């Protein structure tokens, strides 16, 4: 998974 | 009693998230910390003992931001699934899904009355939503690149937004009109903004290792805080007001930075995280900091100072 803030 | 420096010390490390943490926020009543993560989950923790309370689930993709209602009973989360969700904290249930953004939702907040939610998105818009109905009241063509932060001022009458387009804009909530565009120098991306506790200033981060305090009304920069690393990520920043009047921020060198608000000197650096510190939060009544880090760390740390 991912979040735009943590990428 | 006027402090000189804090003495934040590590009290707890909160593990549980399985991907990078994105955002930590203390509830207004001081009892809880909420965290969001790329693992699609919100976790609720006891603010004072680090005690894991519960997991809140339902988004289909990762979460970038979470925010509390004024009465500490609701959360709103902003997700890569293009939605926001309003959650009943006690029950963990999703009360509403706020649909309308066309790309990742990156940032969110309630107004102080907590009848409205503001969101900003990679779709470059700012949206204002009715809490009661879940209806989108307004869509503002606020920016020409992704919106990195949205925040209400103390009376709810203003919203500040920031974007990778280099702008900070101040909006009249009621009308949706831009009251003012803060533009500076070659305008690097603005990666975070929020109002000061008193509503007169805007704290803004840019992706050139700089935080600045601006009088929005006068359009003038009052303070600049430097010495940290921020060239890539949308790192939260805070005003610490419970003891000494500090500025707090995470950093891409894995540290929490604390500056004297008035002198701009660094007064403390908190070491312990092993990845970018993407988010910090300041407890509303106690001298307590929460910090959270990205994928190689995935933990939340709670720190306590005597001042």
């Amino acid at each position: 998974s991912s979040s735009r803030r943590s990428s | 009693p006027t402090p000189v420096k804090p003495n934040y010390a590590l009290k707890f490390t909160l593990a549980g998230h399985t991907k990078a943490v994105s955002s930590v926020k203390f509830s207004p009543n001081g009892e809880w910390l909420a965290s969001s993560s790329a693992d699609k989950l919100i976790k609720i923790w006891g603010a004072y003992d680090g005690k894991f309370e519960k997991t809140i689930s339902g988004h289909k993709l990762g979460i970038s931001d979470v925010a509390w209602s004024s009465d500490s009973n609701l959360l709103v989360s902003a997700s890569d699934d293009k939605t926001l969700k309003i959650w009943d904290v006690s029950s963990g249930k999703c009360l509403k899904t706020l649909k309308g953004h066309s790309n990742y939702v990156f940032c969110c907040n309630f107004n102080p009355q907590s009848n409205l939610i503001v969101s900003g998105s990679f779709d470059e818009s700012v949206r204002i939503w009715d809490v009661k109905t879940g209806k989108c009241l307004k869509t503002l063509p606020a920016h020409s690149d992704p919106v990195s932060a949205v925040h209400f001022n103390r009376d709810g009458s203003l919203i500040v937004s920031s974007s990778y387009d280099g702008l900070c804009r101040i909006w009249d909530t009621a009308s949706g009109q831009c009251l003012k565009t803060l533009i500076d120098d070659d305008n690097p991306p603005v990666s975070f903004v929020k109002f000061s506790p008193n509503g007169k200033y805007i704290l803004a981060a840019t992706l050139d290792n700089t935080l600045k305090l601006w009088d929005y009304s006068k359009g003038k920069c009052l303070k600049t805080y430097t010495g940290h690393k921020n060239e890539k990520y949308c790192i939260f920043a805070n005003f610490s007001v419970t003891g000494g009047k500090w500025i707090v921020s995470g950093s891409e060198d894995n540290l929490v930075y604390i500056w004297n608000l008035q002198t701009k000197e660094i007064v403390q650096k908190l070491q312990g995280h092993t990845d970018v510190v993407i988010s910090t939060a300041c407890h509303p009544t106690e001298n307590i900091i929460a910090s959270a880090a990205l994928e190689n760390d995935k933990t939340i740390k709670l720190w306590k100072s005597d001042c």
